[PDB]
């Protein structure tokens, strides 16, 4: 078999007093989403089509929130919390530049 | 949709059409084109012609 070879290793064990609270945090998960109108409150689309209409996180600045841009909004209740940087169609074109 | 909201006017500093190098006679008739049937819209209505579409 592959008898239970997983990476992590040695430094992992003193990781895991770190991870344990943050895990049970719902610092994640973000359903990732991305707006499709700002109206000067924000429009968002979710990629599952559905859409909502959201409003501030925590202490994010108005300058963030951009056209096309993604964000993570609350798992639950629909609100911002974290912008994210822009478009998920980059990936081929990261693996082209050696 | 989002494609349409970036594609609107982001102001982009003109090159001014006095610095285009000769070419005198395409700015005037790009001008009576799309610029002058917008602003002197009465003219054309007393007159009774439609504004070129493009």
């Amino acid at each position: 078999g592959v008898k239970e070879s997983d990476t992590g290793l040695a430094p992992s064990h003193l990781w895991d007093i770190m991870g344990d609270r943050q895990r049970l945090g719902e610092e994640h998960p973000l359903q990732v989403a991305r707006c499709t109108k700002i109206i000067k409150k924000y429009v968002i689309n979710l990629k599952q089509i559905a859409k909502f209409v959201v409003g501030l996180g925590e202490r994010v600045s108005p300058t963030d929130i951009e056209e096309g841009m993604r964000v993570g909004v609350d798992r639950s209740k629909y609100n911002i919390e974290l912008p994210l940087p822009p478009r998920i169609d980059p990936s081929v074109t990261m693996m082209t530049v050696e | 949709d989002s494609r349409v909201k970036a594609m609107e006017v982001d102001e982009k500093p003109t090159e001014t059409y006095s610095d285009v190098g000769g070419l005198d006679k395409q700015i005037e008739e790009l001008v009576e084109a799309i610029v002058l049937p917008m602003k002197r819209a009465d003219k054309f209505k007393d007159m009774g012609i439609r504004a070129p579409k493009g």
